């Protein structure tokens, strides 16, 4: 049972909070979601292999460029959420997130994650954004972003409806692992 | 931690913890808001009992069966004495805030209306400039703390076997010595989320608003200045 750390990175209304939430109850949280996520250590088997996977948030530390930083040492993978239905969230990636994962983590598999896909089907969300003379983010343009950031992989999941999450943590194992 | 305060936070909510003919007399608003107070105390008695592991179980543990030379131990523990001072005293006020709200009769049953003021003295005059120099130190020091564990695991076996020993319990999964450390250096910044969300739901009664308010900008004052004070020593 092999120990690897797991990092959530991304702005602060990119879902990474509820993400990390409902994997490590996975038993929805119908009466309370809480604020704040602690710390897990999750035992996962990928592949038939056994992994005691610690997962990290970066929440509350945004604004804090020295702080944040304490959170990278000896990552094995790094998650990069985005919300879906914030395509200013997106364009942060290529310019304030990726330069700072790539500089103290170095060889660090990320993968690109768009949270919240369930909001495509919003009404409410598509005329907020066609408000702002948007629209929701389109899967080609995860994968577009994913690709020009050199990340590992793209993925897309819903905390709301844990549709994809699994898939998300079980892939996050096995980037992992490499070596 | 102590038997009493683990039942007392054991609940996943306020709306949980409480009696359900309790939590029926009040209006959404007010459950909302104290399950939020609720995930403040519960995260501090947490943070407290990290403080405590990394003390009684980790420090005092080393000390007392290895051959480590005490400047080493305080290279692996910075701060945690004053550390576990500070948050010990700040947890011992919210949960006596937490006992006086209690209904006669009942040891789950409370509402706590009042909590900006306890907020604001301890983020504010003596005992923020307390928080604000040790957390400056600890996070200074965070890195060479965890580089020093891994070449002491990886070069000493009597450290590896002590560390392999104490940590084996269930209940330490999550709360080896880097990840404690982690945990610690991490806490100051979940404040102004939990303090945030309280306050959305403290619109009710206007003196504590701003009693929120004002405890907010003083936790955003003591992480900048902590964050401004930090600059990475290594070993
Ligand atoms: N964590 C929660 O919000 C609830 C939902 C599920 C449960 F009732 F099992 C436990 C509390």
């Amino acid at each position: 049972a092999i120990r690897k750390k797991l990092v959530i990175v991304g702005d602060g209304a990119c879902g990474k909070t509820c993400l990390l939430i409902v994997f490590s109850k996975d038993q929805f949280p119908e009466v309370y979601v809480p604020t704040v996520f602690e710390n897990y250590v999750a035992d996962i088997e990928v592949d038939g292999k056994q992994v005691e996977l610690a997962l990290w948030d970066t929440a509350g530390q945004e604004d804090y460029d020295r702080l944040r930083p304490l959170s990278y040492p000896d990552t094995d993978v790094i998650l990069m959420c985005f919300s879906i239905d914030s395509p200013d969230s997106l364009e942060n990636i290529p310019e304030k997130w990726t330069p700072e994962v790539k500089h103290f983590c170095p060889n660090v598999p990320i993968i690109l994650v768009g949270n919240k896909k369930d909001l495509r089907n919003d009404e409410h969300t598509r005329r907020e954004l066609a408000k702002m003379k948007q629209e929701p983010v389109k899967p080609e343009e995860g994968r577009d972003m994913a690709n020009r950031i050199g990340a590992f992989g793209y993925m897309e999941c819903s905390a709301k409806t844990k549709d994809g999450v699994r898939e998300v943590f079980e892939m996050a194992t096995r980037a992992a692992l490499q070596a | 931690s102590m038997e009493m305060d683990e039942k007392d936070f054991a609940a996943d909510s306020w709306s949980l913890a409480v009696d359900s003919s309790f939590l029926q007399q009040h209006k959404k608003e007010v459950m909302k808001q104290q399950d939020v107070i609720y995930e403040l105390i519960q995260t501090e008695l947490h943070h407290v009992r990290t403080l405590k592991i990394m003390t009684r179980l980790f420090r005092t543990g080393m000390l007392e069966e290895l051959h480590l030379e005490p400047g080493v131990v305080q290279g692996l523990f910075p701060c945690v004495d004053e550390l576990s001072d500070i948050h010990t005293r700040f947890l011992s006020q919210l949960l006596e805030r937490r006992r006086q709200a209690l209904c006669p009769g009942s040891t789950r049953n409370f509402v706590i209306h009042r909590l900006g003021d306890l907020l604001i003295s301890q983020f504010s005059g003596p005992s923020a400039e307390q928080m604000c120099k040790t957390y400056s130190e600890f996070c200074s020091r965070h890195s060479k703390a965890l580089k020093l564990y891994k070449e002491l695991y990886a070069r000493d076996k009597r450290f590896q076997q002590f560390i392999r020993k104490v940590t084996r319990p269930a209940v330490l999964k999550r709360h080896g010595v880097q990840e404690c450390i982690l945990l610690v250096t991490q806490r100051i910044t979940k404040y102004p989320l939990l303090i945030s969300r309280i306050l959305q739901h403290s619109h009710g009664i206007e003196e504590e608003r701003q009693d929120l308010t004002t405890a907010l900008g003083l936790v955003k004052e003591l992480l900048s200045n902590v964050d401004e004070g930090i600059y990475q020593l290594e070993k």
